[PDB]
């Protein structure tokens, strides 16, 4: 917890002092940010303290009892306070719909800033695996909840550099409600998860490194790249899923990255969730020990990706 | 030309949306239900293919069915099928937990196969049968709806509509789940759906209430590792009506029964009570 970190965080908690109880009534909109099967999220101005804030909306079709819950059990999130989890201003329901406001990160989800780059250096994800590794490490020790969805769509990231997790499972009767959804796209769930009660963090390794992936060839990687598709340099659901549980796993092209950074990978896709690397090993790993000593600037390569000045 | 103009279809309140749509109450010579379709720029081909279905599901009418008003294509394409009052039938076990007689229950199970019944009859299937889309009219008559519609589910190409697998989960049958037969949907699968909800009618919960995954009910149900756990039905249900919930259940789809015999097994439990 270096000086730069110690101030940011003490100034969160500052701003947030300034919010007291969250009416529906005390926000203005300005912009939509993006709308997953989740939710949708805002933009928007807390009136009464001016601060700008993120406000995640998911209608959810629960009984009262149930929502109720939900509301306390996410109250949780005033603890967690890490320069690698996103802020957390408060929740509440009103309009049939509960509202989680959390802070504005302006360079949005790395989901986004993917698209907006096609592939992301090494270099840079090099830094984005030490915040994911270190978020993993302080749910793990400091509140002893998994994040149970590790997926680009939920690594946060801001002008000032900084990689946040998010929408990690904290209230479980939230995770149950969500779990009558319609069916995704594409998953990233671990093949233990797939078949049977999970192997702790073990399990939130395996999403990072197959976010990893994807990040690094601009492709979700179920199935691997086809014929030529990978020196250009439709699956049903189901199927990813089996092939999730019953096909080895994937993996970098061989010419294109480093051979710390395809081991690094390589030991988070182990099939296996006690071959698989845990976060003691993953911290000193060779491709981590490498990444945190290179001077990367990652808000100047964020803010050149969307095209704004730095 | 089942066909709505603009200016004709007054759009009030955002009410919400589901596997491919968002609803909104309308105004059309009385209360209608306007859900504007997630395919917003359709293709000509696909065009066509949607008309031909409106023209089946407009012959439609039963008592146990929401009538279907037709469509529009003016702002965007969407569809127009008549308002009911009251809460859905998820709403009344899952959010309201309505407190019916067991004598009730069984007379929601008797509708819906009756509803169920003249689809089949007239060879729709429904595709999207659950507990979200059968409505209580004033708490007395069932009424079925968002059956059918295949073609504006599962987007195209340009001509090549691919059965896409969209919808609830709890309520696909294994063989939809899996989408390798490129025909899954079929009247078994509207059966086992049929299943799912009798689950929900005689426990009070949705299956699967112990697993909290999404991916793994998608897994376990398509490779036929997870069932729903027939142990929560409540001491009060019939015995002939456990069993007739079992066979919806089948994993393999050639042997569930089909719904001129689900009917006349619930009606018989009916009487003798
Ligand atoms: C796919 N994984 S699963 O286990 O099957 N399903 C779930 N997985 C994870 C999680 C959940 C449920 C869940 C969500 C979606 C959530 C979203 C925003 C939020 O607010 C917030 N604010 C600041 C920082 C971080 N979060 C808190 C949240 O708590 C939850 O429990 C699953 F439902
Ligand atoms: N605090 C935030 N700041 C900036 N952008 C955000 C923030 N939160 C969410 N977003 C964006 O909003 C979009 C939708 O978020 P979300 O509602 O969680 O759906 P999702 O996580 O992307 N996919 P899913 O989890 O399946 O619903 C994402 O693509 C994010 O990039
Ligand atoms: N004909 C209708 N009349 C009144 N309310 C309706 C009607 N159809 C749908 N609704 C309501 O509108 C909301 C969304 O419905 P809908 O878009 O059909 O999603 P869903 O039924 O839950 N899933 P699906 O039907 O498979 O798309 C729910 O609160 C429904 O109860
Ligand atoms: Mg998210
Ligand atoms: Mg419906």
């Amino acid at each position: 917890l270096d000086e730069q970190q110690r101030k940011r965080l003490e100034a969160f908690l500052t701003q947030k002092q300034k919010v007291g109880e969250l009416k529906d009534d005390d926000f203005e909109k300005i912009s939509e940010l993006g709308a997953g099967n989740g939710g949708v999220v805002f933009k928007v101005s807390h009136k009464p303290s001016g601060l700008v804030m993120a406000r995640k909306l998911i209608h959810l079709e629960i009984k009262p009892a149930i929502r109720n819950q939900i509301i306390r059990e996410l109250q949780v999130l005033h603890e967690c306070n890490s320069p690698y989890i996103v802020g957390f201003y408060g929740a509440f329901y009103s309009d049939g719909e509960i509202s989680i406001c959390m802070e504005h990160m302006d360079g949005g989800s790395l989901d986004q800033v993917l698209k907006k780059a096609g592939r992301i250096p090494e270099q840079i994800l090099g830094k984005v695996s030490i915040a994911v590794i270190k978020g993993l490490t302080y749910l793990r020790e400091k509140h002893k909840i998994m994040h149970r969805d590790v997926k680009p769509s939920n690594i946060l990231v801001n002008s000032r550099g900084e990689i946040k997790l998010c929408d990690f499972g904290v209230s479980g009767q939230l995770i149950d409600a969500m779990a009558n959804a319609f069916v995704g796209t594409r998953s990233y769930m671990s093949p233990e998860r797939l078949q049977g009660t999970h192997y702790s963090v073990q399990s939130d390794i395996w999403s990072m490194g197959l976010s990893l992936v994807e990040m690094a060839v601009g492709r979700y990687p179920i199935p691997p790249p086809d014929a030529k598709e990978l020196e250009l340099m439709p699956m049903a659901i189901f199927e990813l899923l089996d092939y999730i549980v019953n096909e080895p796993p994937p993996k970098l092209p061989s010419g294109v990255f480093s051979l710390e950074f395809q081991d690094f990978v390589n030991k988070c896709l182990i099939k296996n969730p006690a071959e698989r690397a845990d976060l003691k090993q993953l911290m000193v790993h060779a491709f981590i020990k490498r990444s945190d000593a290179e001077e990367v600037d990652f808000a100047g390569w964020l803010c050149s990706t969307i095209g704004l000045n730095q | 030309d089942w066909e709505i103009p603009d200016g004709q279809i007054t759009v009030g309140q955002r009410i919400g949306s589901g596997s491919f749509g968002t609803v909104y109450k309308g105004k059309w010579h009385g209360d209608v239900a306007v859900k504007m379709l997630n395919v917003t720029a359709p293709t000509p081909q696909q065009l066509q293919a949607f008309k031909n279905e409106v023209g089946v599901l407009r012959k439609t009418r039963h008592v146990n069915i929401l009538l279907f008003m037709g469509y529009s294509t003016k702002p965007q394409l969407a569809i127009v099928t008549q308002w009911c009052e009251g809460s859905s039938l998820y709403h009344h076990l899952h959010i309201i937990e309505t407190k019916f007689e067991m004598i009730k229950l069984i007379d929601i199970a008797r509708q819906t196969a009756q509803g169920m019944d003249y689809l089949h009859a007239k060879s729709i299937i429904h595709r999207d049968l659950k507990s979200n889309n059968i409505f209580l009219h004033e708490d007395l008559t069932v009424k079925i709806g968002d059956f059918g519609l295949a073609t504006v589910k599962s987007r195209w190409s340009g001509s090549h509509q691919f059965e896409q697998l969209s919808g609830s989960i709890l309520w696909m049958a294994p063989e939809v789940i899996r989408m390798q037969d490129k025909n899954p949907y079929s009247f078994q699968s509207d059966v086992y759906a049929f299943g799912i909800v009798l689950y929900e009618l005689m426990t009070g919960q949705l299956p699967y209430s112990n697993i909290n995954n999404r991916d793994q009910i998608i897994f376990m149900v398509g490779r036929g590792y997870l069932s729903p756990d027939l142990s929560k039905v409540r001491s009060n249900c019939p015995k002939a009506m456990k069993r007739l919930m079992a066979e919806c259940l089948k994993k393999k789809r050639d042997e569930r029964p089909l719904f001129p015999q689900i009917l006349a097994s619930i009606e018989l439990l009916a009487r003798s009570l």
